[PDB]
């Protein structure tokens, strides 16, 4: 859950594999995209309540 | 100076408070999303 610490940006899980005096990580990461503008409001109003 | 020599650093201090800025900016304005 600690943002970047493995991953560039929402993590999701990883593979391990080995080297001749290492390991290397592959992680899986989720990138959402194709954002579209829209207008808000904190809270709704009705029977003033 | 009796062959002692002192490097500049790469960075300025401009680019440093640029990026701090960038930083401040972009953690008011979008939250976390843009990390
Ligand atoms: C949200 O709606 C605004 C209003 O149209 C859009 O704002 C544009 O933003 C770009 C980049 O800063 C400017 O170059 C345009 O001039 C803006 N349009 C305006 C002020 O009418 C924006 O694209 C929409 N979407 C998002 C994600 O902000």
């Amino acid at each position: 859950k600690r943002v970047d610490f493995c991953g560039k940006g929402y993590h999701l899980m990883s593979f391990p594999q080995s080297a001749p005096h290492g390991v290397v990580f592959l992680h899986v990461t989720y990138v959402p995209a194709h954002e579209k503008n829209f207008t808000t409001a904190p809270a709704i109003c009705h029977d003033g309540k | 100076f009796n062959g002692l020599t002192v490097l500049p650093p790469l960075l300025t201090d401009e680019m440093i408070a640029q990026y701090t800025s960038a930083l401040l900016a972009g953690t008011i304005t979008s939250g976390w999303t843009f990390g």
